[PDB]
């Protein structure tokens, strides 16, 4: 539950090549969303006609809000009330929870923004933007600080408005919970001006009554409408019996939220919800469980694969992160640090070096392949890859598997039985063959997961060449030419390959109509 | 939105795939962005861009 | 700050009521914090002193007051009743943290009482009691008259009700007297923002976690905490558990950096036993590789009905109590006070079940009496009594009281990890006064009580004394295999003077001899060809 | 303080080690409790009393 959770974006102040694609992305990400886990960054919307109704249901942002180069006449956050600022946006010193630059909007309307829990508010170079100076940010900003002129003539605030307004009308008056209080409750927010009308110290922003059950938001943990110092533990210690009992009323901690189950992008581990799993712990069914014996070698993923980090994947059985294989992976590239300082140049590497991923069985993030090289033809380096968890996804189309503009001729990764919680995008691979005929729902876990297979090599041109599925695979498809490459087999399945009858291949007993097995028969 | 050029030392290496480097200072603080060539996106335009306009299968 | 152990006999009493008074006076005198239920019953005679109530500050279980006819019952310093054990008349009915009944007292004065944390309050059929109707129990209890006597109004000073006659007896308020911004806690002033941290029980003298009277959950560094500082600390910003250098183990309302050692360690806490998922492995409760080895839960009393469960057990989780009723058999009672199934008398021969037992995690209690119950050789392979749970106000890890025992015979008992030895009034038992118990006990702070057993002189004349091969540490029995420590040489759990006697024995060490290899008679060393 | 005999089944079998069963009705409910013989305590008189007068060794 949690109504509707979103993942924010990290890619900040970065300019997109296509503006239509970029709008389509933000619309897909934020529609029906109520709670954005991460940063909500609204960048490069130049068209005034664009519909920003995806912001309509957003109520809370855990990270920061960045609004840059938005030219739409009216930017409106109808339901947003809380910006937590757990992560903050700052340039290469000051750190912001709300930051608006180079935007040509006439009005920015957040009529129900009550509290900014961490970081500052900042406005810069917004020539048509107005009313922001009538706001009095000391009320909204948690610390209690005054935070950061237009060209146009600006309409006076509606008569109803006591002090300030976000825009035109009486529904755009700024509400006050902190400054209109009796001194009798220093360090809190009131629902009225009288001395008894103060609110619980746990409240954030506003509040309806005096109890912790009455807050708009919680300065600490939010458990299903109630604010509390701590989340009810999954295991609670018993002082009398000296035993750590299992708690029937237990809940998992997810950020500043208390939840019964945990979001698909996180694993539950010891009463909390973590993205990664401990060194002495095994991922199993979305829970960090103890591994039987030695723990399977889990090494971290990388933002871009290169010569500097390829060795670090030696003997890895699980990759916790993503793999991006780009033209740069084979070409080698000039790295950079956030300092803006020049980084190391990675010695070009050839595709044969990718045999490192041979031991890899699982990738917890997404697998992305956009690299081109004459020798980089199949993707058999991941022939032991079993599942791609979509715990993190690409920014566009929520892709868990994205093969775009690669120099591939076949996939060749059998054993890949499951892409859980993602979409598959395979487009514009001039010579990629089998992708067109694989029915990807068979691999995918939920029918709601989408697939996009476009612009590859014609299925007919693949036929003419003969690079099709073996006459032993069912209608599901295959990863490549081979007999061991079928997704599923319409006849008998033996070892990794598929035969017509267990009569062929000498000794093999048929303990199933769909499978045969090897002997030392009946 | 008036933008000026980034240092020629910086221009040569930073932006990738024939991308245009452009710099904007905000309150005397030089922020370097990177205008991409068609079909490329990223902070330095290092990743190829995906077309999201096709219908799903 | 003295601790005392509460009883749980309910309305039951010793036949001798003067003895019963002296029993109570012994138990609760100079006591500050009673662990368990305080049961103040059957004081039928006025003028009993009742001074042992003077120092009581906290009661973890319930308080039961029944059949006490002393005119004025005062708890001068009682401030919280935790009610972690509750009193009931029938399983279906209310459970009480405080219950006074059939009592002839004029006034029950518990001024200074602030909090009843769990359970309800009850008064039934006490004829002279007064002012309880004037008290607001909604103030004291979290959730949950007709005296036929003209009773004095509360003092003019009291704005509400009272406990007794004085201005000192006015009921003071810290819960209902509050602002509403504090639902769930107690205020130290009537203003909003003048409320105390939800982490503490009873009253409080300021807003911070240090300004608390009693600690609701855990007390650490003089500051009240709901949860003891985690070993792995969660980060809400980047969703990951970080390792905590400041992490402390939970140890029953206190927070310690290292566990007592006799206890196990479950991830966050010092524990007695691991749950079915996990198992003992070193100091920790590590989860099992494949299957978890059959656990063996201790029993409240050992009888013919439950003895079979202990078959083929190595570690007894819990304790072993063999009582008179064990051997004589008895009728069981279901929790809903209807008669259960009757158990046949247990034959001491059946205790052989415990011969496989090596460890006892709780305490060992032997009180049972039987003509054939002469020794304790059923526990001959028992090597350690952990004492993670102790018995009575004596704090006993091993208690042998009025048993029919003649000798102990527990050869392998090397250690008592925590708690005391108490062995008394065993009219036939020998050896026990000559056993140097400190040797077996893990820490020298641990105590021993050895009294009223068969006199040492009378054991000597019988010749039921230690071998000549045992040192000054004493012995469990008469035999050569029963010495706590060998005086000289040790051969297969047997104490010998010289390895040359056993023929097949070679001198492995200055205090050891080992049996020769199956091959030959006499060896110069330890091996097959060595002959 | 009136006290009555326990039901036959309780009178005979409830209290152990040569104790005597007594019954009281409190809040219209029958409560069965007992007088223990010298040296016993507990609810069903099942535990042997320990002397606390002796000093430790
Ligand atoms: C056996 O297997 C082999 C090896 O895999 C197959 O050979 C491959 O065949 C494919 C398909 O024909 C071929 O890729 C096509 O290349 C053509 C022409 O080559 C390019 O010419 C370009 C301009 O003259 C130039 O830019 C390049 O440098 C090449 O020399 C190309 O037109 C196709 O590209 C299009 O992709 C576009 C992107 O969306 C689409 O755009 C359309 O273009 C139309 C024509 O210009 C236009 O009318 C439309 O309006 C639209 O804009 C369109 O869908 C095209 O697909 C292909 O990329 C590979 O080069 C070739 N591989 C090798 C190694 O030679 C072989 O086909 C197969 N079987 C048989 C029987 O041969
Ligand atoms: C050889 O082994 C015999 C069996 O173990 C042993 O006989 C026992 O001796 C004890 C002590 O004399 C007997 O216990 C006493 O019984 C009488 C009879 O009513 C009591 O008066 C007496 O009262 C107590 O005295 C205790 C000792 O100081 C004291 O703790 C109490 O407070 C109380 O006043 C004792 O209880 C026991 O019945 C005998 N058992 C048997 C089976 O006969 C022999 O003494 C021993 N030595 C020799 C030389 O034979
Ligand atoms: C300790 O007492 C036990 C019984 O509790 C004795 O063992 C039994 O002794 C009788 C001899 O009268 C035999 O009938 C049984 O067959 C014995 N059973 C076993 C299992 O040994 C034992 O003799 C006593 N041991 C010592 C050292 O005194
Ligand atoms: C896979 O790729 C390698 C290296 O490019 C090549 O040698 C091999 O023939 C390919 N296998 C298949 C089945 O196409
Ligand atoms: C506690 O009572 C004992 C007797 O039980 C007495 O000797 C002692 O003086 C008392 N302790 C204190 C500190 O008053
Ligand atoms: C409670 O008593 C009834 C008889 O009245 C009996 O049948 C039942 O077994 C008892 N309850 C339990 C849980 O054993």
């Amino acid at each position: 539950h949690h109504h509707k959770i979103c993942i924010g974006t990290k890619s900040r102040l970065s300019v997109p090549s296509n503006k239509e694609h970029h709008y389509r992305n933000l619309r897909d990400r934020y529609t029906n969303c109520t709670y954005v886990d991460g940063n909500l960054e609204l960048t490069w919307l130049p068209n005034e006609n664009l519909d920003l109704s995806f912001l309509d249901n957003i109520r809370e942002v855990t990270g920061y809000i960045l609004i840059s180069h938005v030219d739409v006449k009216k930017v409106v956050f109808p339901k947003l009330q809380i910006i937590r600022g757990r992560t903050l946006f700052s340039l290469s010193e000051e750190k912001y929870a709300l930051f608006v630059t180079y935007s040509k909007m006439y009005t920015l309307e957040i009529p129900d923004l009550r509290d900014v829990l961490n970081g500052q508010v900042g406005f810069h170079n917004n020539y048509n933007l107005c009313h922001m100076r009538t706001i009095q940010w000391s009320e909204i900003v948690s610390n209690g600080t005054d935070a950061y002129a237009p060209e146009r003539e600006c309409p006076k605030c509606h008569e109803s408005c006591t002090h300030g307004c976000w825009g035109e009308g009486p529904k755009n008056c700024q509400k006050f919970s902190k400054l209109t209080c009796s001194p009798q409750c220093a360090g809190g927010r009131c629902y009225g001006p009288k001395p008894r009308e103060c609110c619980h110290l746990f409240c954030a922003g506003g509040c309806t009554g005096p109890t912790q059950k009455d807050c708009i938001a919680c300065k600490n943990f939010f458990d299903e409408g109630v604010c509390k110092e701590e989340c009810p533990p999954m295991r609670k210690y018993n002082p009398t019996t000296y035993v750590l009992e299992t708690n029937p009323e237990g809940k998992y901690a997810y950020g500043a939220t208390c939840v019964k189950e945990c979001p698909g992008h996180l694993l539950r581990d010891n009463g909390a919800c973590v993205r990664s799993c401990p060194q002495d712990k095994m991922d199993k069914g979305g829970e960090c469980v103890p591994c039987n014996g030695p723990c399977p070698k889990t090494c971290p993923g990388v933002t871009v694969l290169h010569a500097g980090n390829i060795d670090s994947f030696r003997n890895c059985t699980v990759i916790d992160g993503n793999i991006r294989i780009l033209d740069q992976t084979f070409s080698g590239f000039q790295d950079v640090y956030a300092n803006y300082t020049m980084g190391p140049r990675y010695i070009p590497l050839d595709p044969e070096r990718l045999e490192v991923f041979s031991t890899v069985k699982e990738i917890t993030g997404y697998l992305n392949i956009e690299g081109t090289h004459p020798q980089f033809r199949n993707l058999s380096y991941f022939r032991n890859l079993e599942t791609i968890h979509g715990r993190q996804l690409m920014e566009s189309m929520f892709a868990a598997l994205a093969i775009v503009k690669s120099s591939l001729y076949s996939l060749e990764m059998r054993n890949l039985k499951q892409i859980s919680s993602g979409s598959v995008v395979i487009q514009h691979n001039r010579d990629l063959c089998y992708v067109s005929n694989i029915r990807w729902p068979a691999i995918q876990k939920e029918p709601e997961q989408k697939v996009w297979v476009n612009e590859n090599l014609r299925a007919d041109l693949c036929e003419k060449n003969g690079t099709i599925c073996s006459d032993q695979c069912n209608e599901d498809g295959c990863w490549g030419a081979g007999t061991d490459q079928c997704l599923n087999c319409k006849n008998f399945n033996f070892n990794g390959t598929c035969i017509a009858d267990c009569g062929y291949i000498s000794n093999a007993y048929k303990f199933d109509n769909r499978t045969c097995k090897i002997c030392h028969c009946n | 939105f008036p933008t000026y050029k980034c240092p020629e030392t910086f221009d040569a290496w930073y932006c990738l795939n024939d991308a245009h480097c452009f710099a904007v200072k905000i309150a005397d603080l030089p922020v370097y962005s990177c205008e991409c060539a068609i079909g490329f996106m990223g902070q330095r335009c290092e990743y190829k861009e995906i077309d999201n306009t096709y219908l799903p299968k």
